[PDB]
């Protein structure tokens, strides 16, 4: 139906230049132009502008006519925006949705968002660590068994327990940076009966370094 | 002509829609003397065609000009001038004075009808033949008012459509015969429909039909068949699951004839439609929720029909790009078989949406149908609201 896949999410140190590619698909490109928005993170949705994609002319808001560049490859349906000089201050997720009408004051159908992140910070796998327990029977029947990952740059990781099959059970909370870092963690509960006996494993991929890593959280106690 | 019109001929086949006029005036109007105006239309002499329009009394340049988002002041004039021109300060026509008219040619002469007034002491003043002949006044006092399009004549008898009332509540429709100026009778709406406001009407085979708003409740239109003969009408929506007011829902699969479909109340925008059978057409925006964009679709029995789906369309205004009221206009003296169905699209630009500037204007496009199946452009105002900052 309508899908609007943005470009994966990229790192940039102050100062250089980003084209965020958004290739539009299941409507019609040249009836309805884009919108971008800027997702902050401390602050709410803030409307960048819109692209005729008719016509190739853009309106941009007042806090951003400038630095932000608005254009297309209409050939292939995809609007880009580009950002120059990225002062770090323009981190976010930026969006492309479209805009129903003339303007964009619907945004109907947005597109999955592209996180920047400008830091002059080096990329740095993770080292990723099983958290086996000292026994300790995790209420009735379970066993919470963990996997620390710890130390990378930047986000994103990819933490699956067992190949995606250990669905229910899990909290992978929430990566936190402490200072040029990041450090992530996620739980699953089991029951006893699956584990020692069935093979419970971490798989962790960080594509910036380009590591996939595969812990098995054997009994160590 | 020398003599009364009778609407003896029917509709002919439309096939495809072909540029019949386009007056560019925000363009000209960025440096010649080209007149603020808002709700135009179109209207038949048996001898010419020309625009109408509702003037506000200022140049696009002039100072005046900001603030002509108000509907209604005593600087209102309604206006005319030729086919494919400006309204121009040096050419329009004044035919009377008011903030609501309707206007249209019986075969001898002209009415012209214009409401001037405060919201609650309204008046109608019905010019016949360019001279006041009757007037009538506000019978709800809460803003009287009529079509915006052109009403049709047959056999001297010319029926109007007037709304004093609530346009956010039920409000007091009422059809009125003139003929040669005077009234012939007038008779209170009837019908399924719940309210009337800004009606299209076109005439074929001594019967008028009227494709209206429905301000509070409808997003599908009230359709008001009139018989100008017996003078007796009906009213019902349309009842295609294709919604042509605006804003509207999204089109259901199901529509609905006998009552308003449910979504967005006290709104809509004026409309029309050619209504008959295999051969009908509708023109609607093509945003939800704004005025931009315009087409042209074909859906068949549409008017009698909880079903029908489009099988056929054309572009006439790109949804990058604005319009506004449409309304019918058909040329009653233009020699053929049948009579060539047309529209005329009104091209909005100002305040709310480019605010940039502080006054609101338009410009005009019309069409008239063809059954060749022609090719189809898209026709844009033109301005850049950036030229006159
Ligand atoms: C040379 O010129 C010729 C002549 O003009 C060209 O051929 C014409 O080309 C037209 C466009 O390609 C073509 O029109 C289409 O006709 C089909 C019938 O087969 C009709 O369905 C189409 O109308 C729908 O689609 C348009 C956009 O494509 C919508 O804007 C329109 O609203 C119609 O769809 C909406 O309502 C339908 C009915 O309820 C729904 O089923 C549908 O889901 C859709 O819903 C959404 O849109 C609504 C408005 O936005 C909204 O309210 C609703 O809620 C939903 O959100 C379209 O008109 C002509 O048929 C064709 N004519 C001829 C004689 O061939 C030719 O291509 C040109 N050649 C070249 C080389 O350029
Ligand atoms: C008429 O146009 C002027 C600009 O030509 C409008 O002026 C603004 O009006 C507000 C009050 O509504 C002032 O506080 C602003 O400082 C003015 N500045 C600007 C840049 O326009 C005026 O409001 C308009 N409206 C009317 C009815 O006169
Ligand atoms: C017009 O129609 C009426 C009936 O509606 C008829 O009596 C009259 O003579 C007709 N006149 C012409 C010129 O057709
Ligand atoms: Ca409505």
């Amino acid at each position: 139906q309508i899908q609007l896949v943005q470009s994966g999410p990229e790192l940039k140190k102050p100062g250089e230049t980003v084209k965020i590619s958004c290739k539009a698909s299941g409507y019609t490109f040249t009836n309805y132009g884009m919108n971008w928005v800027k997702q902050a993170p401390g602050k709410g949705l803030e409307w960048m502008g819109w692209i005729n994609t008719n016509t190739g002319e853009p309106t941009y808001g007042e806090e951003f006519k400038g630095r932000f560049a608005f254009s297309l490859e209409t050939s292939a349906s995809t609007a880009n925006l580009q950002i120059n000089n990225l002062k770090n201050e323009d981190k976010a997720t930026f969006f492309c949705a479209r805009g129903e009408d003339n303007f964009g004051s619907l945004s109907d159908y947005w597109g999955q968002g592209t996180t920047l992140t400008v830091s002059s910070a080096k990329t740095t796998a993770p080292s990723v660590y099983p958290l086996a327990p000292v026994c300790g029977d995790t209420t009735g029947s379970s066993v919470t068994l963990g996997c620390l990952v710890k130390g990378y740059f930047p986000e994103p990781v990819t933490l699956t327990w067992n190949s995606g099959s250990l669905s229910s059970g899990v909290h992978t909370f929430p990566a936190v940076l402490q200072s040029d870092l990041y450090t992530l963690s996620s739980s699953v509960t089991v029951t006893s009966s699956t584990w020692p006996s069935q093979s419970i494993t971490c798989n962790v991929a960080h594509p910036a370094s380009s590591t996939k890593v595969d812990k098995k959280i054997e009994p160590r106690g | 002509i020398r003599e009364f019109n009778n609407l003896t001929k029917g509709l002919c086949t439309i096939n495809s829609w072909h540029i019949y006029g386009k007056d560019n005036a925000v363009r000209i109007g960025e440096d010649s003397d080209v007149l603020v105006t808002r709700e135009p239309y179109v209207s038949c002499d048996p001898d010419e065609c020309r625009f109408y329009a509702l003037s506000q009394g200022t140049t696009i340049r002039g100072k005046h000009s900001n603030g002509t988002i108000h509907d209604r002041s005593q600087y209102r004039d309604l206006i005319s001038w030729p086919l494919s021109s400006p309204p121009t300060v040096y050419n329009s026509r004044v035919e009377c004075i008011g903030w609501s008219s309707t206007s249209c040619h019986d075969g001898r002469a002209r009415m012209s009808i214009c409401i001037s007034g405060p919201n609650n002491n309204a008046s109608a003043v019905i010019w016949y033949n360019r001279r006041p002949v009757t007037e009538i006044n506000t019978w709800a006092r809460n803003i009287l008012r009529t079509q915006e399009s052109e009403c049709v004549c047959q056999n001297g008898v010319c029926p109007v459509v007037f709304t004093d009332g609530s346009a956010t509540g039920p409000a007091e429709t009422r059809i009125y015969y003139f003929k040669e100026g005077k009234i012939l009778k007038w008779e209170p709406l009837t019908g399924t429909a719940k309210h009337i406001e800004e009606c299209s009407c076109y005439g074929e085979q001594a019967g008028v039909t009227c494709t209206c708003r429905d301000n509070w409740q409808g997003s599908n239109r009230p359709v008001i068949q009139i018989d100008p003969v017996a003078m007796t009408h009906t009213s019902q929506y349309i009842c295609s699951p294709v919604l042509t007011d605006n804003p509207r829902p999204n089109d259901p699969t199901v529509g609905k004839c006998n009552d308003p479909y449910p979504g967005n109340n006290n709104n809509g925008v004026k409309g029309f439609s050619y209504l008959d059978g295999g051969n009908t057409w509708l023109g609607r925006t093509i945003s939800i929720a704004s005025r931009s964009g315009y087409e042209m679709l074909k859906v068949p029995n549409a008017l009698t029909d909880d079903r029908s789906k489009p099988t056929q369309g054309q572009t006439i205004v790109l949804n990058t790009d604005w319009s506004g009221y449409s309304g019918s206009f058909m040329d009653y003296w233009a020699e053929g078989e049948c009579y060539r169905a047309c529209f005329y699209v009104e091209l909005i630009r100002g305040r709310p949406k480019e605010d940039k500037v502080w006054w609101t204007s338009n410009s005009i496009v019309s069409m008239c149908s063809s059954t060749e199946f022609l090719g189809q452009w898209n026709w844009p105002d033109g301005a850049k609201i950036e030229y006159f900052l």
